[PDB]
């Protein structure tokens, strides 16, 4: 009825209250990825949707959790993704989607544009010369 | 004024060309080009300047305590022949003593 | 036995080199719930060993 | 200086897979482009 | 000088300063273009932004 | 669009209570769910397993004003977990779940239904979520329910009627503390179809400070509603709570 | 339960009148299915409902979603008089006439909405 | 603000509010000038 205690005695805080206890990230490099990726949302989308420019230099939130949507029973014919297209990541997902093409296309358009005068053209330049 | 002018005087001058018998020796340096040079010329000379600015009126006698800790340029006799007078930055790497690396060797 | 079940784990921490996992369902068997941490492992070892005997 | 040796730590960390491969080339080209936007942007906005 | 196809037909010049002058419109506030999509809701479709605040204090 | 089963995170709002899911193409408003796992009108919840029990709960803008409000960006809206919020307008409980989401199991939903069937569904949604408790009568009539609401923080108010002002004035007389945080839905079509908009808001807002508020920020909730304006005002006093 | 029935000096004269007019106007959703996904898309300007319609839960579950967006809906007592102030051929039981920027049918909905405002 | 089309108000509509300053309304009654009168006069507009 009135028992001995129990004695248990022996930094920034943990999960929050004022927000009904979002964890602490904890940051694993897929989770570094995908927060690059969503930093980067804007060149996502290739011309077809900008966004506000949220840029901090630390793109990082002290808290966060990484979810799912679950179920739009309006819409069961196309708001939703397949087996094969239920991806488990974010980057796989904008991976399985179309326009990698394009994005191969526009890199290699700034390749080209940064090799530019760089130094295989010097290169090329005192070859002729030489010879 | 901008009103009191033709349209064909408005109109540009195009730049020449290098002779084509002559396209071996690069483009035709104008005025664009030269500039260019000489801005990174200058700049690179200025910077140039100021080190020696900084190396005559050097102290031959100071002492930080980078001095106890870092590895200095040294000169040619020291190091030898690979010998930059600018200092090296350890990479990141060191030397692991062993328990460490039996625990690794084990994990491969 | 010592990791009898935790095949996904060991299997992850080995073909990545992490480190491995100490126990699989010896962690809800009887004896070694009174043992404590560092010796939770070593009572591990032991019990695998004797119950592979 | 660059290193020349190749170190045991370098020699003992596992290869990567095609998934991961592929992941990290799009990441890459990814941050690429949206540097030389960055860079136009701030061009323009320098210009204004 | 040479003039242009628009400074030409003076009406269609003032068809095209006005849909210019209502693209920036959009460039500085919004405008009610229209519902929600009968597709359905798919979200804020472009950026949300929590230190954002467009109040106008009285 | 914004397909089920996508791969999204979740941070905080600026705002407690709310957070903020972001995912891929779309980002979007969303709150923490007390009665797990069961929706509210079809709506879109979202998952989270946790090293389970948690998910949110997603709200449609161009459905809920107050949701719309929030993405225009209002300074504060009053209402952090625990606090006391009379709703006033109770249309079959949408927003009034968003906003018992928000409060929580710890703060206390008061909700005013006029319409019979609509109350059908409010009491409805009450049944489940136990932090709101529903009342339907006459808004217009605090006394109708002066038995049943103790004084609360926070005014919600989204009724389409005309004595809009008068009606929040003599709700906000019986039911506010000293330091009443409020916000409320303008119609100007509602209110007064020829008049310009913005004038119909300043009027409303001249009514308000007759009824002794001192308003504090106002704007049109433009790109979720044509010719609505949300306002936020304190009763009595100056700063928020006190 | 149709508490808000429209009554007989010419106020449902004038909403056939405006019912013609947005029919005209190409302002009108009609039919219960595209009322009802007129004002779930939120455009109605206003809605008014039958009310000698074969049993009326119909024209009772409308009003479930006028009373959730809170659109002035209206009960008239006769439905083929519907369809034939719509041009139709047809009895029509559920009318939604919506709303735009630029028209003076507009004012005619704003004096109409204050009317059945002051009705209900 | 909403209503602002660029530097010209659109919801600007008879009944026009108007504000009355204090030398306005001195140098007004001054000239002696009906204040209502002069302003419907030269409004030809409905004022508050």
């Amino acid at each position: 009825e009135l028992s001995v205690r129990v004695p248990q005695l022996p930094g920034p805080p943990d999960t929050l209250s004022d927000w009904y206890n979002i964890p602490r990230t904890n940051l694993t490099p897929e989770l570094k990825r995908d927060l690059q990726l969503l930093r980067m949302r804007d060149v996502v989308a290739m011309g077809k949707q900008f966004f506000k420019k949220d840029n901090r230099k630390d793109f990082v939130p002290e808290y966060c959790q990484v979810g799912t949507i679950i179920a739009g029973a309006t819409d069961g014919v196309s708001g939703r993704l397949t087996r094969k297209e239920r991806k488990r990541t974010i980057v796989e997902e904008v991976l399985s989607s179309d326009s990698v093409s394009k994005y191969k296309r526009k890199y290699h358009e700034i390749q080209e544009h940064k090799k530019s005068g760089r130094k295989g053209y010097y290169k090329k330049l005192m070859a002729a010369r030489k010879r | 004024m901008s009103s009191l002018r033709h349209a064909i005087q408005r109109r540009a001058h195009k730049e020449r060309a290098q002779p084509l018998e002559r396209q071996r020796l690069g483009i035709l340096e104008k005025k664009k080009d030269y500039r260019l040079r000489a801005r990174d010329y200058k700049k690179k000379q200025a910077v140039l300047k100021s080190l020696r600015q900084k190396a005559a009126e050097r102290n031959e006698d100071e002492f930080y305590f980078g001095m106890m800790s870092r590895k200095g340029p040294g000169s040619a006799l020291t190091r030898g022949k690979g010998f930059t007078g600018t200092v090296d930055g350890d990479r990141g790497n060191k030397a692991l003593s062993v328990e460490t690396v039996r625990l690794l060797k084990t994990q491969d | 036995i010592q990791i009898l079940g935790a095949e996904k784990a060991l299997f992850r921490a080995l073909k990545t080199k992490h480190a491995t996992p100490k126990y699989g369902i010896i962690y809800h068997a009887s004896l070694v719930g009174q043992a404590s941490g560092p010796n939770k492992g070593k009572i591990a070892r032991q019990l695998a060993a004797k119950i592979a005997l | 200086k660059p290193q020349k040796k190749e170190t045991y730590m370098q020699k003992r960390a596992v290869v990567v897979g095609r998934e991961e491969r592929k992941l990290r080339d799009l990441m890459q080209k990814l941050t690429t482009i949206r540097k030389e936007k960055i860079a136009k942007r701030k061009a323009k906005k320098e210009a204004q | 000088p040479n003039r242009k196809k628009e400074q030409r037909n003076p009406r269609v010049k003032k068809r095209k300063k006005y849909e210019e002058k209502q693209k920036k419109l959009r460039s500085v506030k919004a405008v009610y273009k229209g519902g929600e999509g009968p597709g359905g809701y798919q979200g804020e479709l472009s950026g949300i932004k929590t230190n954002l605040v467009k109040s106008v204090k009285l | 669009g914004a397909k089920a089963g996508k791969k999204v995170i979740v941070e905080p709002h600026r705002h407690k209570g709310v957070f903020v899911a972001r995912g891929g193409k779309e980002d979007l408003l969303c709150t923490a769910n007390l009665v797990p796992g069961e929706s509210v009108y079809g709506e879109k919840r979202i998952s989270v397993e946790t090293p389970t029990k948690t998910e949110y709960r997603i709200w449609n803008p161009f459905r809920s004003k107050l949701a719309a409000g929030i993405l225009g960006g209002l300074e504060t809206i009053y209402m952090k977990p625990g606090s006391k919020v009379l709703y006033l307008g109770a249309a079959s409980g949408t927003s009034v779940s968003h906003v018992a989401d928000i409060v929580g199991p710890t703060g206390a939903v008061y909700a005013v239904e006029f319409s019979h069937r609509s109350g059908r569904d409010l009491i409805n949604m009450a049944t489940r979520r136990t932090n709101v408790i529903p009342i339907v009568e006459d808004a217009r009539k605090p006394m109708a329910y002066r038995m049943l609401v103790p004084m609360v923080d926070v005014i919600f108010a989204d009724v389409a009627q005309p004595d809009q002002a008068r009606i929040v004035g003599i709700n906000a007389r019986l039911f506010l503390k000293q330091g009443g945080g409020l916000l409320i839905s303008i119609k100007a079509s509602c209110i007064d179809s020829t008049a310009p908009p913005e004038q119909v808001f300043a009027s409303e807002v001249q009514k308000l400070r007759e009824d002794k508020f001192f308003p504090k920020e106002q704007l049109t909730l433009e790109p979720y509603e044509r010719d609505h304006a949300m306002v936020s005002c304190v009763y009595l006093q100056k700063e928020f709570e006190g | 339960a149709a508490w808000p029935k429209a009554e007989d000096p010419a106020l449902v004269q004038e909403l056939l009148d405006c019912v013609q007019q947005a029919s005209h106007y190409r302002q009108l959703k009609k039919g219960a299915n595209e009322t009802t996904k007129s004002v779930n898309r939120g455009t109605s300007e206003l809605v008014i409902l039958a009310a000698d319609t074969q049993p009326l839960s119909i024209v009772l579950h409308i009003p479930l979603i006028c009373e959730e967006k809170n659109v002035p809906y209206v009960y008239v007592p006769s439905k083929v008089a519907l369809g034939r102030a719509c041009g139709v051929s047809r009895a029509v039981i559920a009318v939604s006439l919506t709303s735009n920027e630029a028209s003076d049918l507009n004012s005619k909905i704003r004096a109409l909405r204050d009317k059945v405002e002051r009705l209900a | 603000p909403s209503s602002m089309f660029f530097e010209h108000n659109e919801a600007l509509v008879p009944p026009y509010n108007v504000l009355v300053d204090t030398n306005f309304l001195s140098r007004t009654v001054g000239a002696k000038l009906p204040l209502l009168e002069s302003a419907m006069d030269c409004l030809y507009a409905s004022v508050n």
